[PDB]
């Protein structure tokens, strides 16, 4: 009856806010409420043939758009009887990575540093912090020209098709990149180092639960065929329903999500603290010195764990540019019988586990089952706020609207991707 | 005094706000001018300053998104639609299933506090002084309508279809050769024919524009042998223009 609203929560993508509802006691429940319309992404496509239902997709959310649409493919894949050619797997990895170099650079630099500096908007350390800013734009637009190479563009990736690709580039460009991605390598380990010197708060420190989807081979990856829980335990992607399930609340269009009956955090730490020793490269000897920074007890090792992978990112699609590279010329694509069936995918999207599910009858898309991963996180989301809002109510209400923010900033929540 | 730039959200992938903010020197590319609510950048934002331009993203799919787009055409000299969801209500009105269906296929009977509507152009309730198109738009595009509205001007809008840049470039009609639906013929053009120039379909991103003039020797003929029905150019233009009263007739006319 005297609440602590945050209407709108800065530098995040999509529109929510927070109602932290104080009694007498202390705190009593924490909301963060969600306002950001249903596009009933699971629906509208419905009776739609599935390549135009593909294509539409990826407009869930432009921070993920590779994501949600190379998942789109691996499902609809599985659904018709496909299997992708060798090559055609490592291009689809490595336009995935520039997806995930540029979403962490972007949420790291332009939505978490701020916070941290002193500063609203990150257009404003502009002439005060140059190098940064200036290795900023250089890990993202080795992120946006990697999409901008293999998919159209950054925001909606229209060469990417069932198959394969469209066109795919001249070899001097898969070069060139591998050229742009080793003059990249420098740059995050210099974000690795400056976000590790950063304060995870102590307010959050607690058990959390950690899923993650299970790299299909020898290395830390993204497709995999196997959830990994932290407690040790395992479950077929198959069957996520059938270990995961969904609830409604009055307080956001979003739904959430339980394991074991209780809230679970997908993004990035929970990959680290499943399958860190999938590792090579500059960020294996980085996690195994920099790891108590890296325990699965902190939210804010959510942001220094982005780091790392851009670390890690970075060096695996030079090897998959080289295995591509050792099948050429490339056929862009192979044709897809649309047979009936069914499909489910989960990969490591880059906040955690986005699950698409497609069935398809006679051409066209007869059901759909999308879970991605802020929704996944809000429920954890919110107890790590409340934990922050206990140890710091009877502050100055915008000592404390600061504080639970940077919390929800460390999760990277995309809310148009939780709202679909 | 600098003029007043708001970039207000509504139920969008922020795509179109994405694009701004990866716009590197977007500070020396509107100088005259400053940055009052764009809370994905600028947590000092407040949504009740009065502002010069008004960049409106997204559809309007909740009750308050109503309460917003007044608010926004009342505070403001110019409010400018920005990308598919704004200008046409974008992927999000290919259905014209009602709202209680779509809830329930999706929800079920679960009660959220908040209201949701079907999806509609930010024009049905307030005014739309300019359309900057695309999904999302070009770089070139923003470009043009800023820096032209802050010496003073008004923008305007390309009128031609995707075809006339994509021939320029010598790309091969994917359509003659291949046998894919492009809605290059009667989409609104400016990126540069992105998808013919990677053996891809026009999908329509940018709006609908006529055919009033003979880009192709015979659309009608290309269309009765590939196989493209007047109902198939119709669920596909209405991926992005699922509220334009005018599809029905101007595919009507290509096979009249
Ligand atoms: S028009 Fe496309 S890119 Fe722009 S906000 Fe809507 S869905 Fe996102
Ligand atoms: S591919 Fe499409 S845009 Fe290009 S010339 Fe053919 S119809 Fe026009
Ligand atoms: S070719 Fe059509 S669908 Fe492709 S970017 Fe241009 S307007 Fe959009
Ligand atoms: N990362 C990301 Fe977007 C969400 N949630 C997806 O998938
Ligand atoms: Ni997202």
């Amino acid at each position: 009856y005297l609440p602590i609203t945050i209407d709108h929560i800065a530098r995040v993508e999509g529109k929510g806010g927070v109602e932290i509802i104080i009694g007498d006691d202390g705190v009593k429940e924490v909301k963060l409420n969600i306002i950001e319309g249903p596009r009933f992404f699971e629906a509208i496509t419905i009776g739609k043939k599935l390549e135009e239902a593909l294509a539409i997709y990826p407009r869930i959310c432009s921070f993920c758009s590779a994501a949600h649409k190379l998942t789109a493919l691996e499902a609809a894949e599985k659904a018709v009887g496909f299997v992708p050619r060798e090559e055609i797997q490592a291009l689809r990895e490595v336009l995935y990575i520039g997806d995930m170099i540029e979403s962490h650079a972007l949420h790291l630099y332009l939505l978490v540093l701020p916070d941290y500096r002193g500063y609203s908007s990150p257009l404003k350390m502009v002439n005060e912090y140059k190098r940064e800013i200036e290795i900023a734009l250089k890990l993202k637009n080795l992120g946006t020209w990697m999409m901008d190479i293999l998919g159209s563009r950054a925001i909606h990736q229209e060469n990417a098709v069932l198959g394969g690709f469209g066109k795919l580039p001249e070899k001097s460009v898969l070069e060139k990149m591998k050229a742009e991605l080793r003059e990249a390598l420098p740059l995050a380990e210099y974000t690795f180092e400056l976000f590790a010197k950063l304060e995870q708060y102590s307010e959050v420190e607690g058990p959390i639960t950690h899923l993650a989807v299970k790299p299909r081979g020898d290395a830390y990856g993204i497709y995999g065929d196997y959830i990994k829980a932290s407690d040790g335990e395992e479950f077929p992607s198959e069957k996520y329903r059938d270990y995961i399930k969904e609830f409604v609340v009055e307080h956001s269009f979003a739904k959430h999500s339980h394991y074991k009956g209780r809230p679970f955090m997908v993004g990035a730490i929970s990959r680290v603290i499943n399958n860190a020793d999938l590792l090579y490269g500059k960020a294996k000897e980085l996690y195994e010195a920099n790891k108590d920074l890296l325990k699965g007890t902190n939210p804010f090792a959510n942001n220094l764990a982005q780091a790392l992978e851009i670390v890690y990112f970075i060096e695996r699609a030079i090897d998959l540019l080289d295995e591509a590279l050792a099948k050429w010329p490339i056929k862009p694509r192979d044709e897809v019988e649309i047979k009936d069936g069914f499909g489910v995918s989960t990969t490591e999207a880059p906040r955690g586990i986005l699950v698409y599910a497609l069935k398809v009858e006679n051409g066209r898309v007869s059901y759909a089952d999308i879970i991605t991963p802020t929704a996944f996180n809000l429920a954890m989301m919110e107890e790590h706020v409340r934990m922050m809002a206990e140890k710091h109510y009877n502050d100055d209400p915008e000592r404390l609207k600061i504080l639970a923010e940077m919390v929800v900033r460390a999760y990277d929540p995309c809310i148009s991707c939780s709202v679909h | 005094g600098k003029v007043r730039i708001g970039f207000y959200a509504l139920t969008s992938c922020y795509g179109c706000q994405l694009q701004l903010a990866m716009m590197d020197e977007l500070l020396q590319l509107i100088p005259n001018a400053e940055i009052v609510c764009w809370f994905m950048i600028d947590r000092d934002s407040i949504e009740d300053e009065k502002v010069d331009i008004a960049f409106i993203e997204g559809s309007v799919s909740t009750e308050e998104e109503v309460e917003l787009v007044k608010k926004i055409r009342e505070n403001a000299k110019i409010v400018v639609a920005v990308g598919a969801c704004a200008v046409q209500g974008g992927v999000q009105s290919w259905s014209e299933k009602p709202l209680e269906e779509l809830w329930k296929k999706v929800y079920g009977d679960a009660k959220v506090k908040f209201q949701p509507k079907k999806a509609e152009p930010v024009s049905k309730y307030i005014k739309v002084d300019y359309n900057i198109y695309g999904c999302p738009p070009e770089k070139k595009d923003f470009l043009y309508a800023l820096g032209t509205f802050l010496i003073g001007s008004w923008p305007e809008d390309i009128d031609y279809p995707v075809c006339l840049e994509c021939r320029l470039n010598g790309h091969p009609c994917i359509l003659l050769e291949k046998g894919e639906p492009c809605l290059g013929p009667v989409t609104r053009a400016g990126c540069n024919a992105r998808c013919p120039g990677f053996g891809v379909a026009c999908i329509g991103c940018r709006g609908a524009i006529g055919y009033d003039v003979a880009w192709f020797d015979s659309l009608a003929k290309v269309f009765k042998e590939k196989g493209m029905t007047k109902e198939e150019i119709i669920e596909r233009m209405k991926m992005f223009n699922g509220h334009d009263e005018r599809v029905e007739k101007m595919v009507e006319k290509i096979f009249s």
